[PDB]
Parts: structure tokens; C-alpha cells; sequence
């Protein structure tokens, strides 16, 4: 559709706007480097699936579910 | 060229140009910071509706938390006042808590009513984006919610700056359904007082605040006294001071001692532990509270001028409280020690694998083999 | 350490003396003093004391306004952010000679309030120095970074106060706080001269030294006493026979521990500079800058239309004042060693003012009323 | 990410994201175009949170090099370096017996290989545009 | 001929006076009032000790009331 507005340039972190949520991020999406998780480190690297958890805690409203989606 | 947002009253809200409305939350809104490149932000927390503390961020890393009863954190320590840090100065000033940032440009206080104001710079002009709206002369389309959209409702447009973090999440914000004998309001409408003030500002709109406060009166004479401070305020900002108001029908503004509430006070405050610099202090008026004319301030409360203490090491002494030296001594007069000089025994200490102390005091090592001249 | 015959004499900074039966015969002349910063966190008192007081408000560097006497001038070093010596220091200067302000801040002076006595006031820019005269006596020499310099000739004897002493010979008594008691160490000592009372007074670091961003590691450590001990390696032996290194090596120990420097290596070149600095006054020029030892450069401001004419090069100590059409004669510049980059010009054809560019001496003011350029 | 020298202070991690997002400032805004900067980025952030730098600041320009290297390799050739921001100086190898005659200058890329009394011919030198101070005799 | 300023600070027991009680020094005995017509130059008279009250008060007859009425 052509009336659609194309996005300019992507933006990487989302809580430099919500600097409150910010300590809550990084700890919480720290699982997936930790013990819990140690069996699958060496079947699929963990290291695109913490970007997008960190992401989405700060990005999204209701950040209880999506850290456990 | 500095403007001023205030949050005052119990529930109410003014902005940049004027624009002014109401608004009680739960989740800490984003009162200023420019939304492209952020680089600080002042978040207002608020709880059951009510004002409770006030708080900055620089970028990722430093916090600093100042609340309404003059307690200031660090995000999770309990720093005392004043407190110098990377930028950002906590001090006192004619009684209220001043957080002054000057590198970046803003300086916010909190008074004994607990009413936040912010002043930023010309260099904002057409860039901050929070709940204090968008800083152009323009003073009609200052409701653009977070998405870039224009709207009329004031919830719907403040419910989309609220920020949540980990422990703390919040809900949507629904207006209060609690509907309601003097007209006072009107004072700002007939006497001379503030007459001067009528071509700069309108005065309905506070007002119409004032008579949506005689709504609730829970109370004798507090429907009115906090809507009429902050029109002298904002008339005082505009470029012409208000002299001599409160001599009327006003409520009294609190700080704690001394009470001498006055409009134009110099924001240096002359004390006794000073230099008595001249010529410094080229800081305009600033409403707020001291104590009389003859008495000077104290870190806690202020003494008449004959009982300065003196400091040594950080002590502090009543006057005439000599102190003794080993050599000699003298007696505090007003903030002025006065010694008498008289010399006093040396000693040549000779200590240690070779560690001197000649008989002044200089220390040294020496460490050669021979006989030597150790004195004469 | 070395022999002398009989009758040979030797001069020792400012006064000359000579051996008499086995006795050195030698003249008085109480003469200049400087108290400096070394650095970003110590002081340097008139007298040779050194001392640690790291404040981030405005402070008092040298007044003359606590005496029996008329004050005259008055000069305060309050400074941004430096009460940890990151990088992100800013330091400023406010001179309040008669009427006026200087505000030595980041690029240049200001004149915010103009002086009735312009009859002495120079600006000066050589090297990478700027020197201002004042008076008679009163000077002061500055970096452009950090270290601010100044310098008083024999008349303010014992007549002035501040966080650099009372200039009168004795080091013991030169560290009395504003009220006329002697303190014991320098940081309640240096709380009496903030100018503002509401400062948050710094408290005190109880540690001792490698300061805590230290000694956690001791791979960092050892590290920084090894990366700047090259003040006695093999440039500096000349100086260590006049001047001891004891003293600037503890300044280098901390402020590069207590320093995240990603970048920007000035937090480091700047102690040796200091050192070097000094050493120039005793007539021990040194060279000591390699291609990967902090480097520096002059050629970028070169013309860049043609450039060819290479006008710009880095020197030892370029001697400091040089006439121009802006001061057709000698002045009293008490520095004559100014470490930077130098223009060499043919003895025709001398250097102009603002194109930076040597021309024939046509270029200078047609007169000299009410003191203006005048191109 | 942030390896156990950041994260500890994040006054020092917070010092490094901005002391090293110049590679997105004003000059290098061409090369985004053509080549992203987001793995440059990853590599300036390491190596300096791990680097302590006393006194010798190579293990800082390097990386901005060698991003500049990539973009000159793109014809969309930079100039970066200042008298406050990693600065070079190459007079000091100028003929010291007199130095009046600067045969030498710093140049934007400087192409590669020049003929001389060493192989009177063109090479296959596939650099062509190597930065560095350079020698522009008539 | 040098009266004293700004003392009664610090230990006085407050000279009594019916209304106001603003004793203070150096007040010109004009004492300006509505019912007047603001008539200046001819207040030539040296300081006198008494009361007043505030500054935005006007006296009457009995005591003083605000400008507007
Ligand atoms: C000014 O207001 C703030 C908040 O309105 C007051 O801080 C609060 O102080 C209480 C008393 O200590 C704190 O409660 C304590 O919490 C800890 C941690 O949960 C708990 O272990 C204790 O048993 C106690 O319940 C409360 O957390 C704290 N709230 C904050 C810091 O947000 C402050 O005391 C007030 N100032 C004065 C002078 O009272
Ligand atoms: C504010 O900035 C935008 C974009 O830069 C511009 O379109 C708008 O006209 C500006 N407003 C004013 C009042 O200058
Ligand atoms: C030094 O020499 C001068 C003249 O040569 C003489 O007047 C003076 O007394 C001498 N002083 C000493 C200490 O020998
Ligand atoms: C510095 O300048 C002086 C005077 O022009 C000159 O004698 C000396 O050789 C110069 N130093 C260098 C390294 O060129
Ligand atoms: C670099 O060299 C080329 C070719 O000699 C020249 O055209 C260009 O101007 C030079 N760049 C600079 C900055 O001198
Ligand atoms: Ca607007
Ligand atoms: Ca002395």
C-alpha cells in the first residue's frame, strides 16, 4: 500500500527514553547467560535472543509477560 | 530567554505557554527531555494521586532521587545535603531545595508546599516534548501525545508519557467521578493589587481553577491562597515583579523559621562564615523566606550576630572557648581566632633503619656508613 | 658533588656566588615567586609546599584584601566537575584587578568590564601559552587545559593570603585557614576559602596512596609506575641533579590511576609538561616527545591555499615574546622558554597578527590614539 | 556484552559508548549508506572497557582506522583525525640539517605506489588509497 | 545624632502600642493616608521613634485598613 509512511532510520535502544526501566532490563533478561541454560550454550548461541529480550522489556508496555515471552 | 512549568495546587498542572489543565496519576510521567536525542530527563513520581518526590537521569548511569520532605538518594544509597556531584548541585536556597544543572541547563525546586518548578533554556526552543508540552511561542497545540498526534482530551494525551520500571508497573488513569461559601477567587478581578499584571497574563483561567477548587473546600481559607500563588509567580516571571501582595487576604507560605516571607531576596544570604565577597551576586529576584535584618544564618537556624562559633578541624566552639595548643593558645572572638606566637621546644627524632626528623620538622632517609655530626 | 677552584663563582637561579676561604660569599635579592597547579587536584604553594585538596566549587587562588591594607586585586579558580579528575574536567578563572573580568575559559580571555588602567594590559598568545601582564608585578601564565600559573616580584612581601600562602620565606606557618588559625591538614584547610557557603565542603579520603581505582588490580598498578617513570629515564638525568623528582612522580602516581582516559591521552602528557615546564626555568632544556609518546603537531594551520611555504614548526622552547605590530617593542614576559610551536621567519618580513602570516612591516597601525588596531 | 572490566561502573561504560559513537557524528554519515557501522561498533565497545590506557592511546584509534580503511576502499574518502582527537604528526623525519624545505605532508589516502629508483613501472598495489603522510615532490 | 539601627532584635521587650505594633525608627510624621492629598516636598522633619502598621495598610481615624477600602 502506497500511502504507508516509510520508517527512517531504525532506533536500537528503546529505554534511553525510559531510563526508569533500565536496571530491570539487564537484570532480568541475564537467565539465558547463566547456569539455568547451560546445556543449550553449545546447541544455538544465545547472543541474538538477549538483545531481543532486553528490547522488548524496555520497549513494550506490560514487561511481566514479555519477559517470559 | 526561560520558561517555567509548574506542578502545584493538589492536581494541577501548568506549561510552557500557558496552557493549563489538571491531571492525578499513578506512574511516574515525563515531565521535560527532548524526544530525538534524549540526553537527560526529569520524571515527576506521583502516588495515589498525590506529588511524591522528584527525580533526574543523566543518559544510562546517574540518578539521584530529591523527594518532597527533603530526603535525597542516589538509587539505591542515602547521600546527606548539600552534595556536589558530576554536574547537578543540591544545595539550599531561601528555603527551598534548589537541584541546579548549569552544563545542561535547567534548575528545579521543591517548596514546603511540595510544588515542583522547572526553568530550562532558549537552546530547548522547539525541541522538549514531555508533559510540560512542546516549547514554542504557539501556545494552542501542546497536546501531542507520545505517537506525534494531535488530541483534545488532557488524559488521554498524559497517559501516553507515564514510565514503568521492573517492580513498577501501572494502569490506565481515569478521571476522578466526584463532583461538589465565599467568592474570593475574584480578588485577582477587583482590587489594585495585582491590576498590573492584567496586560501581560489573563486572569480567568486561574480563576476557573480557583472556583474548581471552592468545589472541595476541606477547609476554611485553603480554597483559594494556593491558586493565587502561582499567578504572582507566573506575572512575576513575565518581566514585571508584583510588590507587596499577601499584605491582604493570603494563606502565609510556609518555611520553617523565621517566616519572613518576601518577595526580591538576594540568593547569597549573607552569613557569618563568609569573605565577605562584594560585587558577586548578579542573580535576579527570587521569591522565598529568611530571617529578619539583624540576625545571621546558621547551617540549622540563624543567631544574632554576636554568638558566631568558630571552626578548627571542622569543631565548633562557643565564643570564648579557648583551646590550648602544646606550645601556646588563644580564645575564639567573633568567628576569629587570636593567637600570640612564642617559640616552643624542638625535638630531633632518630628512628627506624634510617628515618631522620631534622628540628623543624623536615622527615627524611639518609642511610650512610660512617660516623657522623648529629648536632652542635 | 663536583670540585671548584678558588675565586670561580656560580649563579644560582637569580643570585651569583663566590668561594672565600672555603666559604661561599654570596648577595641577597629576594626575587619572583610562582604558585602553580600542578596538575588537577594539587597546589604548589608561594614558598615550594605541595598539597592534595580536590573541591568542585569556587575557591581563592591569591588576594591581597586580608591585611592592615587597601586590597587591589583578587583572583578565583572555581572550578566544574573536578572533584574526581576524569576527564571531563573544565576548569575557569575570574580576575577582579580594578573594575573588570578576565574569564579564562576554554578558548580565550574576555574584557566583560574594561579596565581604567589599559596603560599595562597585554594579551599575549605564543607557543601554546597564553601570558597576561596585569602590573607592575602581577602576571599570570595559562595552558589553555589545567595548570594556571602566577607570578609576583618582591614588593607583595608578605602582604597576601589564599590557597597559595603569605609569600614570606617560611614554609611551616604558610598553610593558615581564613581565620587566622593553623590548620593541620590541607582539606579543612582549604574549605575556608570557598567563596559561596553552600558548597558541600569535601569530606576526606581516608585511604592512603593508589587510590581506590587502584590497587584492585595491581596489573594496573604497576603498569602506571613504570609508564611514567620516564622522569628519570634518560632525558631527565640533567634535570634530577636540580630539581627532584619525588614530588611531580606522586602527582603522576595519581590522576592517571583515578583517570578513564578512552582517547584522549592529555590526562597523562600534561604531568610531564609540568616537569619539563620547570626544568626550562633552571637552563636544562629537554626533549622528550617521540612519534608514540604523545604526539603533537603544528602543521594543520599552514595555509592551506598553497601550504608549500612550511611557516609553523615545533620547537624545544621557542623564546617567549616576540615583537610584532601589536607590541613594536620588548616587554617583561617572565617566562623566556615557552615550550610549542614557533615561528621562524627571516629577520625581514616579521610575523602579523590575525592571518597568521609573515609580512613586510607596512601592516602595522597608523596610530596609536585611544589605543585601537587600527589595521 | 560489557565484559567484567564494564558493567561495574557504568560511568566508565557510559563514558565509552559516547567516547566511540563518532563513528555516526558528522563525517562518517557517507559511509552509513554504504556500509553499516554496527559491527565497528561491537569492536570499539571491547578492547577499551579491557584496555587501560596510561600514556599510549593506539589501542583506541585503530579501530576508527580501520573503519575508514573500509570506507576508502568505497571511494567515500574521510578526514577524522584533529589536533584534540587522536593526532599524527610526520615532520619529524624532515632533514634536520636544515628543515626549511617540508617534502613532507599528511594526506587524505595518499594513493599507494609511486614510481622510483626502485621498480620503474605500475604495480598491482589493490589498496590504492592508503592513508598516511606522504611525499608531493613536482 | 547618630540614632541606632536594627537593635530590638535581639533582647528588647517590645514597647507597647494599641494596633500595628510596627515600632521601627526613622518614620516621617506625614503619615500618608487616602484622605489626603498626597502632598510631597514638605516632609522636612527629623526621625522619630513610634508605631505604624505594615506598608500596604493606610490609616484612618481608629486604625488601618487595606488601600481598597
Ligand atoms: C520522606 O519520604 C520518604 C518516602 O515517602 C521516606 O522514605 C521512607 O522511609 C521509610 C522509613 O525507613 C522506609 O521504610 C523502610 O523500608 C525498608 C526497606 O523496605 C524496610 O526494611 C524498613 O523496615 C522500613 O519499612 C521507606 O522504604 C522509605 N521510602 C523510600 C526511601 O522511598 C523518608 O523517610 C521521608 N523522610 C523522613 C525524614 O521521614
Ligand atoms: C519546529 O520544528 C519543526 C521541524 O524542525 C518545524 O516544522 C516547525 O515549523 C518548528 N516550529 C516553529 C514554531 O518554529
Ligand atoms: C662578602 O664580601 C663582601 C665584599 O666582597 C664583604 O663586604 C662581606 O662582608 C662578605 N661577607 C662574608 C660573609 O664574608
Ligand atoms: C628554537 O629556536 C631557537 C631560536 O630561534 C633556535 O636557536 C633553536 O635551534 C630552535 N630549536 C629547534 C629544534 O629548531
Ligand atoms: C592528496 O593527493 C592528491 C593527489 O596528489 C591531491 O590531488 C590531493 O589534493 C591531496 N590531498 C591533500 C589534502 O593535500
Ligand atoms: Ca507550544
Ligand atoms: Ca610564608
Amino acid at each position: 500500500h502506497g500511502d504507508c509512511q516509510d520508517l527512517q532510520k531504525q532506533h536500537s535502544d528503546p529505554c534511553a527514553l525510559n531510563p526508569r526501566m533500565t536496571r530491570f532490563s539487564e537484570e532480568a533478561c541475564a537467565v539465558l547467560t547463566s547456569p539455568t541454560f547451560e546445556a543449550c550454550h553449545r546447541a544455538v548461541s544465545p547472543l541474538p535472543y538477549l538483545r531481543n529480550c532486553r528490547y522488548d522489556v524496555c520497549s513494550c508496555s506490560d514487561g511481566r509477560e514479555c519477559l517470559c515471552g | 530567554s526561560t520558561a517555567r512549568c509548574s506542578l502545584f495546587g493538589s492536581d494541577f498542572v501548568n506549561t510552557f505557554d500557558g496552557s493549563m489543565y489538571s491531571f492525578a496519576g499513578y506512574c511516574s510521567y515525563l515531565l521535560a527531555g527532548g524526544c530525538q536525542k534524549r540526553s537527560f530527563s526529569i520524571i515527576g513520581d506521583f502516588q495515589n494521586g498525590k506529588r511524591v518526590s522528584l527525580s533526574v537521569y543523566l543518559g544510562e548511569f546517574f540518578d539521584i532521587h530529591l523527594f518532597v520532605n527533603g530526603t535525597v538518594t542516589q538509587g539505591d544509597q542515602r547521600v546527606s545535603m548539600p552534595y556536589a556531584s558530576k554536574g547537578l548541585y543540591l544545595e539550599t536556597e531561601a528555603g527551598y531545595y534548589k537541584l541546579s544543572g548549569e552544563a545542561y541547563g535547567f534548575v528545579a525546586r521543591i517548596d514546603g508546599s511540595g510544588n515542583f518548578q522547572v526553568l530550562l533554556s532558549d537552546r530547548y526552543f522547539n525541541k522538549t516534548c514531555g508533559l510540560c508540552g512542546n516549547f514554542n511561542i504557539f501556545a494552542e497545540d501542546d497536546f501531542m501525545t507520545q505517537e506525534g498526534t494531535l488530541t483534545s482530551d488532557p488524559y488521554d494525551f498524559a497517559n501516553s508519557w507515564a514510565l514503568s520500571s521492573g517492580e513498577q508497573w501501572c494502569e490506565r488513569a481515569s478521571p476522578p467521578s466526584s463532583s461538589c461559601l465565599w467568592e474570593q477567587c475574584q480578588l485577582l478581578k477587583s482590587t489594585s493589587v495585582f491590576a498590573r499584571c492584567h496586560p501581560l497574563v489573563d486572569p480567568e483561567p486561574f480563576v476557573a481553577l480557583c472556583e474548581k477548587t471552592l468545589c472541595e473546600c476541606a477547609g476554611g481559607l485553603e480554597c483559594a491562597c494556593p491558586a493565587l500563588l502561582e499567578y504572582a509567580r507566573t506575572c512575576a516571571q513575565e518581566g514585571m515583579v508584583l510588590y507587596g501582595w499577601t499584605d491582604h487576604s493570603a494563606c502565609s507560605p510556609v518555611c520553617p523559621a523565621g517566616m519572613e516571607y518576601r518577595q526580591c531576596v538576594s540568593p547569597c544570604a549573607r552569613t557569618c562564615q563568609s569573605l565577605h565577597i562584594n560585587e558577586m551576586c548578579q542573580e535576579r529576584c527570587v521569591d522565598g523566606c529568611s530571617c529578619p535584618e539583624g540576625q545571621l544564618l546558621d547551617e540549622g537556624l540563624c543567631v544574632e550576630s554576636t554568638e558566631c562559633p568558630c571552626v578548627h578541624s571542622g569543631k565548633r566552639y562557643p565564643p570564648g572557648t579557648s583551646l590550648s595548643r602544646d606550645c601556646n593558645t588563644c580564645i575564639c572572638r567573633n568567628s576569629q581566632w587570636i593567637c600570640s606566637n612564642e617559640e616552643c621546644p624542638g625535638e630531633c627524632l632518630v628512628t627506624g633503619q634510617s628515618h631522620f626528623k631534622s628540628f623543624d620538622n623536615r622527615y627524611f632517609t639518609f642511610s650512610g656508613i660512617c660516623q657522623y655530626l648529629l648536632a652542635r | 658533588g663536583k670540585e671548584y677552584a678558588p675565586g670561580e663563582t656560580v649563579k644560582i637561579g637569580c643570585n651569583t656566588c663566590v668561594c672565600r676561604d672555603r666559604k661561599w660569599n654570596c648577595t641577597d635579592h629576594v626575587c619572583d615567586a610562582t604558585c602553580s597547579t600542578i596538575g588537577m587536584a594539587h597546589y604548589l604553594t608561594f614558598d615550594g609546599l605541595k598539597y592534595l585538596f580536590p573541591g568542585e566549587c569556587q575557591y581563592v587562588l591569591v588576594q591581597d584584601y586580608c591585611g592592615s591594607n587597601p586590597g587591589t586585586f583578587r583572583i578565583l579558580v572555581g572550578n566544574k566537575g573536578c572533584s574526581h579528575p576524569s576527564v571531563k574536567c573544565k576548569k575557569r578563572v575570574t580576575i577582579l584587578v580594578e573594575g573588570g573580568e578576565i574569564e579564562l575559559f576554554d578558548g580565550e580571555v574576555n574584557v566583560k568590564r574594561p579596565m581604567k588602567d589599559e596603560t599595562h594590559f597585554e594579551v599575549v598568545e605564543s607557543g601554546r601559552y597564553i601570558i597576561l601582564l596585569l602590573g607592575k608585578a602581577l602576571s599570570v601564565v595559562w595552558d589553555r587545559h589545567l595548570s594556571i600559573s602566577v607570578v609576583l616580584k618582591q614588593t607583595y612581601q608578605e602582604k597576601v593570603c589564599g590557597l597559595c600562602g603569605n609569600f614570606d620565606g617560611i614554609q611551616n606557618n604558610d598553610l593558615t585557614s581564613s581565620n587566622l588559625q593553623v590548620e593541620e591538614d590541607p582539606v579543612d584547610f582549604g574549605n575556608s576559602w570557598k567563596v559561596s557557603s553552600q558548597c558541600a565542603d569535601t569530606r576526606k579520603v581516608p585511604l592512603d596512596s593508589s587510590p581506590a581505582t587502584c590497587h584492585n588490580n595491581i596489573m594496573k598498578q604497576t603498569m602506571v609506575d613504570s609508564s611514567c617513570r620516564i622522569l628519570t629515564s634518560d632525558v631527565f638525568q640533567d634535570c634530577n641533579k636540580l630539581v627532584d623528582p619525588e614530588p611531580y612522580l606522586d602527582v603522576c602516581i595519581y590522576d592517571t590511576c583515578s583517570c578513564e582516559s578512552i582517547g584522549d591521552c592529555a590526562c597523562f602528557c600534561d604531568t610531564i609538561a609540568a616537569y619539563a615546564h620547570v626544568c626550562a626555568q633552571h637552563g636544562k632544556v629537554v626533549t622528550w616527545r617521540t612519534a608514540t609518546l604523545c604526539p603533537q603537531s603544528c602543521e594543520e594551520r599552514n595555509l592551506r591555499e598553497n601550504g608549500y611555504e612550511c611557516e609553523w614548526r615545533y620547537n624545544s622552547c621557542a623564546p617567549a615574546c616576540q615583537v610584532t605590530c601589536q607590541h613594536p617593542e620588548p616587554l617583561a614576559c617572565p617566562v623566556q622558554c615557552v615550550e610549542g610551536c614557533h615561528a621562524h621567519c627571516p629577520p625581514g618580513k616579521i610575523l602579523d597578527e590575525l592571518l597568521q602570516t609573515c609580512v613586510d612591516p607596512e601592516d602595522c597601525p597608523v596610530c596609536e590614539v585611544a589605543g585601537r588596531r587600527f589595521a
